[PDB]
């Protein structure tokens, strides 16, 4: 049943943008707005970043932005910087009323 | 503050059972569904289940479906997961996490709205 | 509002004729519920006690 993905892993520079984004189905993306996305480092748990696509996390810096379109939605990153070192997991509810993860992306250095 | 100290990790034999507790601090289980997660090593978080604690009403995806068993003892404000016919892919990091706020009138059990995390306990495999 | 997530289960009951009825319910189980404003509920109601 889990079925949302993402970019395996890509690269950021520093003071630019990057696009990290992740898509599914219908059923669970288009069908209600209810997404998410959690910053975890290793050796550590994991820490959510935003919630319903633009409802403002706590400690999250202007840079980490949130939007959805359709079948897909994404952190555009702006400025983009370096201590940030670890994963941006995405993550949505599916209409069968279940929550998915995607496979993870690293921001890495940047 | 907040804290979901879970129980110590337990290596067991493929195929065999083990009992998974997660201890509340800071507030009342009652308030919130428990949602149950995982990560093996190297790869991503696997979603395995939520639990309404009051009425232990729980749903999983379909993977874990049998495999998973929930209780719950809110006078010890403890909430457990069970798992039976372990394999090889069960040598991962489960946590457990507070998701939504229970009200009587709006159903926030499914969505994906983690506000704290256990620190993460090893069900194991030889 | 009825808040559950009901779903229609479709039952044959007799030759060409079906019975519709109630399968498992999607998600968590919930009240059902009306809201009223209670300021603008209690003005009107002493406006109706004024006559
Ligand atoms: C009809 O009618 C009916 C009636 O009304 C209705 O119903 C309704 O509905 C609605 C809508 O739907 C809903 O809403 C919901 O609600 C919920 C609840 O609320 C409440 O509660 C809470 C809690 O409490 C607790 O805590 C506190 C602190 O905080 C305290 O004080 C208390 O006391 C409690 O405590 C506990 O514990 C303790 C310990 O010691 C003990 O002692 C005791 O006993 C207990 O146990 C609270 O909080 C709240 O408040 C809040 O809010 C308000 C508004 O409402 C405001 O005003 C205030 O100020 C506050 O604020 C704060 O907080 C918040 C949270 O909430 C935040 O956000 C802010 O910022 C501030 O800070 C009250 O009181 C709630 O919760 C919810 O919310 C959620 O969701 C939403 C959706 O919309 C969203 O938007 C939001 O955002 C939220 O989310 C958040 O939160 C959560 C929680 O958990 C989480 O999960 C998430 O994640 C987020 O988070 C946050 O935080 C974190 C930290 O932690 C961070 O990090 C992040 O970033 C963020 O920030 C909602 O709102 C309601 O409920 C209902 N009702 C009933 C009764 O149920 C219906 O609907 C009608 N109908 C129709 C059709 O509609
Ligand atoms: C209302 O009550 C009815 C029962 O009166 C209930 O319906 C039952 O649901 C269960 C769960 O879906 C059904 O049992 C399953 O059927 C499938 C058919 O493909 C089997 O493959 C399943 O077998 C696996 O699971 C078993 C454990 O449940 C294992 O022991 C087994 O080895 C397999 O791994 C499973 O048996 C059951 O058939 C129906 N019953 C009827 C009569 O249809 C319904 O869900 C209840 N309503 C609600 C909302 O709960
Ligand atoms: C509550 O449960 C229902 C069903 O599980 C969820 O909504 C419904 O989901 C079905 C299946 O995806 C949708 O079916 C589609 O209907 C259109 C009708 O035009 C049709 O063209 C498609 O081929 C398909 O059959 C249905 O539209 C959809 N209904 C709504 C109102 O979204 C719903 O997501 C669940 N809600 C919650 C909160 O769990």
């Amino acid at each position: 049943q889990p079925v949302l993905t993402q970019p395996a892993s890509v690269s950021g520079s520093p003071g630019q943008s990057i696009t990290i984004s992740c898509t599914g189905s219908s059923s669970d993306v288009g069908s209600y707005n209810l997404v998410s996305w959690y910053q975890q480092h290793p050796g550590k748990a994991p820490k959510l970043m935003i919630y319903e696509v633009n409802k403002w996390a706590s400690g999250v810096s202007d840079r980490f932005a949130g939007s959805k379109s359709g079948n897909t939605a994404s952190l555009t990153i702006s400025r983009l910087q370096a201590e940030d070192e670890a994963n941006y997991f995405c993550s949505s509810s599916t209409n069968s009323a279940t929550v998915i993860f995607g496979g993870g992306t690293k921001l890495t250095v940047l | 503050q907040v804290q979901l100290v879970q129980s110590g990790a337990e290596l067991k034999k493929p195929g065999a059972s083990v009992k998974v507790s997660c201890k509340a601090s800071g507030y009342t289980l009652s308030d919130y569904y428990v949602h149950w997660l995982r990560q093996a090593p190297g790869q991503g978080l696997e979603w395995v289940a939520w639990i309404n604690p009051t009425s232990g009403r729980t749903i999983s995806p379909r993977k874990f479906q049998g495999r998973v068993t929930m209780t719950t003892d809110t006078s010890m404000n403890v909430a457990y997961m069970e798992l039976r016919g372990l394999r090889s892919d069960d040598t991962a990091v489960y946590f457990c996490a507070r998701g939504g706020w229970i009200s009587l009138y709006v159903d926030y059990s499914y969505y994906p709205n983690f506000d704290s995390w256990g620190q993460g306990t090893l069900v194991s495999v030889s | 509002t009825r808040p559950n997530n009901n779903t229609r289960k479709s039952v044959r009951i007799g030759p060409g004729q079906t019975f519709y009825a109630t399968g498992d319910i999607i998600g968590d189980i919930k009240q059902a519920h009306c809201n009223i404003s209670e300021e603008k509920w209690n003005d009107t109601l002493q406006k109706v006690g004024i006559e």
